[PDB]
Formats: structure tokens, C-alpha cells, sequence
């Protein structure tokens, strides 16, 4: 996903991507690994994929 | 810092995810899941950079 919004992979968050795309329960056991990938998922243009 | 007094709304959608990608949207005795849910009394707005 892009920057801002890995805030929202977590139980009880809400925006677009906790209600339109990727929905975590509040009984949930286990754990969320994010780190930037700039140098791998993004490219001159702009990913269009 | 500027406080805007709001009244006789239909305040819309949980977040406000038109346009603009919020980073911290953290919610201090109401979830933001239920946001949309409820009616406010007396909602201020404080502004400021």
C-alpha cells in the first residue's frame, strides 16, 4: 500500500484500506511486518500496476 | 489556531477519504469505526499548521 496508510492494518482502524480493501478482526492473534520498499515497488512514471 | 463552530450538518463519512491521504487519524473515546454512527452535541473545529 502506499505510506500513510499501513497505520490502518490494525484491529479497529477504519479508512480505505480497513473498510474498502483489507479488514482485521478485533480477535485476532498475530502480528503486522511493514517496511518501505521505495527502491522495489515504485519506479519513474509511477507504478501502474 | 482557528476554531470553527459547525452546526446543522449531515457530517459525512468516517474518515473524509476523497482526496486527501490523512497520516495520524487517532480517536479519543469514540471509535472511528462507529463515527459515522452517532450525533454530536457541540463539535468544534481547531485548525492550525
Amino acid at each position: 500500500i502506499r505510506g500513510d496508510e499501513v497505520r490502518q492494518i490494525a484491529p479497529g482502524q477504519t479508512g480505505k484500506i480497513a473498510d474498502y480493501n483489507y479488514k482485521l478482526p478485533c480477535d485476532f492473534t498475530g502480528c503486522v511486518i511493514a517496511w518501505n520498499s521505495n527502491n522495489l515497488d515504485s519506479k519513474v512514471g509511477g507504478n501502474y500496476n | 489556531w482557528n476554531r470553527k463552530r459547525i452546526s446543522n450538518c449531515v457530517a459525512d463519512y468516517s474518515v473524509l477519504y476523497n482526496s486527501a491521504s490523512f497520516s495520524t487519524f487517532k480517536c479519543y473515546g469514540v471509535s472511528p469505526t462507529k463515527l459515522n454512527d452517532l450525533c454530536f452535541t457541540n463539535v468544534y473545529a481547531d485548525s492550525f499548521v
